[PDB]
């Protein structure tokens, strides 16, 4: 059920896309979620991997009719909240304290879930900037939060 | 620490953890040559499925109600089993497999605690152990049967109550040496004087409780198919202690001692190592004594199965043996006496007799007059009140054929040798019974509830035993679940705890019953074993649930039957023919009498005649004396089970295992706990395990564990909320389990996908720029090309050089 | 469209391609002045540039084919910045395999040929293709 404007804003994004691969109304399958992440949905893999997603570069192309609904199907599944997320770490929180082994965090992240490969999770512990005390673990709590602010704050 | 004490105990918990498991994959089913088999699911045609065995990494057919619940790797080689997720028939197999395979013989499951037969010594036993397990309660240290018994003594002064300890299992199991080495702890650390001398111990009690063993084992022991000093008799043995928590004096009880053997002996097997120690010459200056010739190889007796015995020599036994006598006190007119009784009954294999006469003569009467000689009778009386019996009534002179002869002078034996064993156990009694009674501490060893191809008359004594036994566990399981519930305020009103065992056992032992039965058709001379069963099937077949007839033979290698009972363990088949005889043993009620009047001491006493007995009339009788006893007592269950058929330290066999894990009372006591709400967490270390089962609920612990129940639309007849602990229904924490399996990988993939979404969005603002900038770029590059080959600029700019 | 270097500029231009000189642009100057550094526009190509204006195209309709021409063009800053925003680390040239298949296979899609013809001289030096002379180029101010 998508506002003409939602709907509107949705165009855009595709057609920067449509563009970074080729300016000919369609998009390479293989992007379909990259172009869902950047209207505010957060697919899966799966998610995405069951409306027609593709897993390589040049396996199917999408023209925008026919990538809408591969949209709005995104749009009715699990974005997980706070203490679902919470919960999941805290699971690893030996102690109770809130904290965690560097490693963990790391492991966790490229070892669970299928995957997270260590380059995007440098590029986000980077960018979000969660750096570990004196010690080697630290507060997930407060990185949580921070991996879901979104890259501009407030 | 790592106190190398603990090699054949404990189990490294880092070096251990040191798989991936799927729940929704792995599974067990059922094995023809194992048991049961590891696999992987695979699809489902809807109640059967298809799956992949992980040994050898193929395919077969199962219907998915055979199929059971496989535990994660997290309870590899676990102490105590009760605490497994998913407590099954195999999931037992594999922890029992698995454990004793590292070396390990000492696993529990609650109450119980079973030992494996280890086939070779270990190190845990020493006296260093020992200390290890001093006072230390059963959680806070490895699995062991020290732990067992320091246990009960330490129960037994707290609790201030006799503590009874029951060890049950099959034969060659193991239960005989162990029923030792709690005997052989009991004494240390329960000991006369180790602080405040040297002309002190002057023989000492323990010595005897000691030294006694050996007399035993040597007339009550024996060389079985299964041979290890096979306690062809079973055993209670109370220990009792002073006031002060200090071992005083002890006692024997025997149950059902082969009786049978004595003048039979099957292949390759002998009879009580005795007969094969007196044949020994290994105490010259009583071969006369006795009148023997060194070689078992002659006597009759024990020339049929074979005689010699690997570990046993039978030539430095009897040393001991006698040593054991004296260490004892017996006086030589007894320790002699018992021998002359005991030799004298080789003789007997050693006397025959000599178509129409029909009433048979001796062939000599040499060993007649051994036999005599030996019991103080005479030879003449002897062998005449044989052949020709006057048994009371104006009484009447019977008569004996060849054969019927042949039979007393067996029944001879047989009722001698048991009669001399009774006594012997009483004499030790004797011994061991210091005058001094605080409380005590018993100790039962007798076989168990085993099936075979073919059961008869002693099966069905041992299976009784056991169902009366086994019926008591389960009604201590009964009092001790429901003070758990009420002690926590979730008290629930189940009762029938000893169910149908009643019923099997009423239906053998009570008025109208079997033996109850069987014990009246032995007085009826003209009554044969048809004349038996139309009476026992008249009774009870037809009219009873748990009496009924045999059902599929599909063992080809089986027995035959008459009926068949429904005991706990399995519906055992069972064949009549014998028992009249089997039950009322004969002799010359003229005989007996000689006997009585021997001039020896002991003979006499043997045969002294109530002045002024069926097998099963005495058994039973002598059986509720146990119970009432072990009623009164606090019980303990040491569970052992041999492994294998080839006495191999770590060979197991499944089929056996399993088979007596059945009748072992470790699986008859896990689904008697079933009904009622096993495994259990504590709401807080629950409510730490599942609040991510809820996430939304939470806002301490019964506080959030009654919300993330409910939150998870927890159906009622599942749990039920205790004060300190959740309760839960078997198995139900297996769903909650994968349950919670699932849920944390998906709580996981959002995050994960919510950064990649975050890296993106961020990338956002720069492929919106970077567009723009090669849109220059790329037409740029166009006008570039395309006015670089014009003509009204290839004509302009072709001017510019003047300008 | 050029202000006034090339207004002083364009004068003495058709003024030096126009044979007749009479301020009136023909055809004739396309026809002695082409063979001063190589090979005249043939009778074709020479009504093909005669003819892209209509009226009298005489440096008055001239002023207009080639404002038209070139009014979509941008800067020697424009563009020098334009390559840049591939060059966060500002070393001043873009890795060459990245930039052809940048041109090569986003946006507008050159194709084998708008390729061949660009790379043809493109200032390479080593693996790294020189976005900041290349612009120079394509402007004018570089070696063209
Ligand atoms: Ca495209
Ligand atoms: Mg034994
Ligand atoms: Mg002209």
């Amino acid at each position: 059920k998508l506002s003409q404007d939602e709907i509107d804003d949705l165009k855009d994004v595709f057609e920067l896309f449509d563009f970074w691969d080729g300016r000919d109304g369609a998009v390479d399958a293989f992007k379909l979620g990259d172009v869902c992440r950047c209207l505010g949905i957060n697919p899966r893999n799966e998610d995405v991997f069951a409306v027609g997603g593709t897993h390589k570069m040049g396996e199917k192309s999408l023209p925008f009719e026919e990538f809408l609904p591969a949209y709005e199907g995104l749009m009715d599944c699990e974005q997980g909240t706070f203490a679902d997320y919470m919960e999941a770490f805290k699971t690893f929180d030996r102690e109770g304290q809130g904290f965690i082994s560097g490693a963990e965090l790391r492991h966790v992240l490229t070892a669970l879930g299928e995957r997270l490969s260590d380059e995007d999770v440098d590029e986000i512990i980077k960018l979000t900037d969660l750096q570990e005390d004196l010690e080697g673990n630290v507060k997930y709590e407060d990185f949580v939060k921070k991996v879901m602010a979104g890259p501009y704050p407030d | 620490f790592s106190d190398p004490d603990f090699q054949y105990l404990a189990v490294d918990r880092k070096k251990l953890m040191k798989a991936a498991f799927d729940g929704k994959k792995n599974c067990w089913v059922p094995d023809e040559k194992e048991g049961f088999a590891s696999a992987e699911i695979q699809s489902s045609k809807g109640d059967e499925i298809t799956v992949k065995i992980v040994a050898d990494s193929s395919t077969r057919t199962v219907k998915k109600d055979d199929i059971q619940s496989m535990n994660p790797p997290k309870f590899e080689k676990l102490e105590d089993m009760a605490n497994m997720t998913y407590l099954n028939e195999a999931s037992v197999l594999y922890n029992l497999r698995s454990r004793y395979t590292s070396g390990l013989i000492y696993t529990y499951s609650g109450l119980f605690c079973i030992a494996v037969n280890p086939y070779r010594r270990l190190p845990i036993y020493t006296d260093s152990v020992i200390a290890k397990y001093r006072g230390k309660r059963k959680t806070e240290i490895p699995p062991h049967l020290f732990s067992v018994a320091d246990n009960a003594y330490q129960n037994m002064v707290t609790d201030r109550e006799n503590q009874s300890c029951l060890i049950t299992g099959e034969s060659g199991a193991g239960k005989t040496e162990n029923t030792k080495k709690v005997i052989m702890y009991l004494a240390k650390v329960a000991c006369a004087v180790k602080k405040k001398e040297e002309a002190s111990d002057k023989g000492s009690l323990e010595d005897q409780i000691i030294q006694a063993n050996p007399v035993l084992e040597a007339y009550g022991n024996a060389k079985t198919t299964r041979n290890n000093n096979s306690s062809r008799f079973g055993k209670f043995i109370r220990i009792h202690f002073g006031p002060t928590g200090k071992i005083a004096g002890a006692d024997i009880e025997t149950y059902l001692l082969e009786k049978s053997r004595v003048t039979y002996q099957q292949s390759a097997e002998r009879n009580y190592h005795i007969f094969y120690q007196i044949c020994s010459n290994a105490i010259p200056e009583l071969n006369d004594v006795m009148l023997v010739t060194p070689d078992s190889g002659l006597y009759s007796f024990i020339n049929q199965g074979c005689l010699t015995v690997d570990n046993i020599d039978d030539v430095e036994e009897f040393k001991l043996c006698d040593e054991a006598f004296d260490i004892l006190g017996f006086t030589k007119e007894e320790k002699q006496s018992m021998f002359k009784c005991t030799a004298s009954i080789l003789h007997m294999g050693e006397m025959k007799f000599k178509p129409r006469e029909e009433q048979a003569e001796s062939d000599g009467t040499a060993e007649a007059e051994k036999v005599a000689f030996l019991c103080g009778i005479n030879a003449g009386d002897l062998l005449k009140a044989l052949l020709k019996p006057k048994v009371k009534v104006e009484m009447v002179t019977k008569g004996q054929n060849m054969n019927q002869v042949v039979n007393s002078v067996g029944a001879l034996a047989k009722s001698l040798y048991d009669r001399m064993f009774n006594w012997l156990v009483r004499r030790v009694n004797k011994t061991l019974d210091t005058k001094a009674r605080n409380y005590y501490i018993g100790v039962l060893d007798i076989a168990g509830f085993e099936i075979f191809d073919f059961n008869s008359f002693e099966q069905l004594c041992i299976n009784y035993t056991n169902e009366r036994l086994q019926q008591f566990f389960n009604h201590h399981m009964f009092i001790l679940e429901q003070e758990e519930y009420k002690k926590e305020g979730i008290a629930w009103e189940f009762i029938d705890f000893g169910m149908d065992l009643q019923m099997c056992i009423d239906l053998i032992e009570k008025p109208m019953g079997i033996l109850s039965i069987l014990e009246e058709e032995c007085m009826f001379p003209k009554a044969d074993d048809k004349s038996f069963q139309d009476k026992l099937y008249q009774n009870h077949m037809g009219k009873n649930r748990m009496f009924t007839k045999p059902g599929k033979p599909t063992r080809p290698n089986q027995g035959p039957a008459h009926f068949e009972l429904h005991h706990y363990a399995g519906n055992v088949p069972y064949s009549i023919t014998g028992w009249l005889e089997k039950n009322k043993d004969p002799i010359n009620e003229n005989v007996v009498a000689l006997l009585g009047a021997s001039k020896e001491p002991l003979v006499a006493e043997l045969f002294k005649a109530p002045e002024e007995q069926t097998i099963s009339a005495v058994h039973r009788e002598s059986l509720n004396k146990l119970m009432k006893n072990l009623y009164s007592t606090h019980p303990h269950f040491v569970r052992c089970i041999i492994p294998n058929e080839l006495k191999q330290p770590g060979l197991v066999d499944a089929e056996l295992v399993l088979h007596q894990l059945q009748c072992n009372g470790v699986l008859e006591g896990i689904r008697i706990c079933r009904k009622g709400f096993p495994s259990r967490l504590i709401y807080s270390e629950f409510k730490q395990r599942y609040s991510i089962l809820a996430p939304n609920a939470i806002p301490d612990g019964k506080t959030v564990s009654e919300k993330i129940l409910a939150g998870l639309q927890m159906d009622p007849a599942e749990y039920r909320l205790g004060t300190t602990k959740v309760f839960f229904k078997a198995g139900v924490l297996g769903n909650l389990e994968e349950m919670r399996d699932e849920r944390l990988s998906k709580i996981i993939s959002m995050f994960q996908a919510h950064i990649r979404g975050y890296l993106i969005r961020k990338a956002y603002k720069k492929l919106q720029d970077q567009r723009i900038g090669l849109s220059v770029i790329q037409r740029n590059i166009r006008k570039w090309l395309v006015l670089r080959n014009w003509q009204w600029w290839k004509l302009y700019s072709k001017v510019k050089p003047l300008l | 469209k050029l202000p006034q270097k090339q207004i002083q500029e364009m004068k003495e231009a058709f003024s030096m391609i126009d044979v007749d000189r009479d301020g009136f642009v023909s055809k004739e100057d396309i026809k002695a002045i082409s063979e001063q550094l190589g090979r005249a526009p043939d009778d074709k190509e020479l009504t093909a540039m005669l003819k892209e204006a209509p009226g009298p195209l005489n440096f008055t309709m001239f002023l207009s084919i080639f404002s038209d021409k070139l009014s979509g063009t941008d800067s020697e800053e424009t563009i020098r910045n334009a390559f840049a925003m591939f060059d966060e680390q500002e070393t001043k040239k873009l890795n060459i395999e990245y930039i052809k298949d940048l041109l090569e296979n986003m946006g507008d899609n050159f194709n084998k040929d708008e390729m061949r013809m660009t790379f043809k001289e493109a200032p390479v030096e080593g693996g790294k293709f020189d976005y900041v002379k290349f612009t120079a180029m394509i402007k004018g101010s570089g070696e063209e």
